[PDB]
């Protein structure tokens, strides 16, 4: 029981990280991220579709 | 042609020193305060995702 009481608690702290990491107000790792296109390049064509999964 | 009354290319001496000493004036606030952004006309965007950090 004593193991299993410090599991959950393991759990509820993975949500936690899950629901909170944030680069100034954007959630990363909670699965609302997608892809997202960033430019790297002059003109236009060139991007690097990122993606992070829940 | 030799016209004395007016002078362009002092105009233009003018304008460029001005711009120059202008763009020193900025390159030595930026050294001395050590943030290369100190107000929303140097970069808004840049300004507002900088103080969401901070």
């Amino acid at each position: 029981q004593a193991l299993n009481e410090e599991s959950v608690a393991l759990q509820d702290e993975l949500n936690r990280i899950a629901e909170t990491t944030s680069f100034g107000g954007r959630k990363l790792l909670n699965g609302s991220f997608g892809e997202a296109s960033f430019q790297i390049g002059s003109s236009s064509g060139e991007a690097i579709i990122m993606g992070l999964t829940s | 042609t030799i016209n004395v009354n007016t002078n362009v290319s002092a105009m233009t001496a003018q304008r460029y020193l001005t711009k120059a000493t202008g763009e020193l004036n900025t390159s030595m606030e930026r050294l001395s305060s050590g943030n290369r952004i100190n107000s929303a006309k140097d970069d808004a965007a840049g300004l507002q995702i900088s103080n969401r950090l901070t």
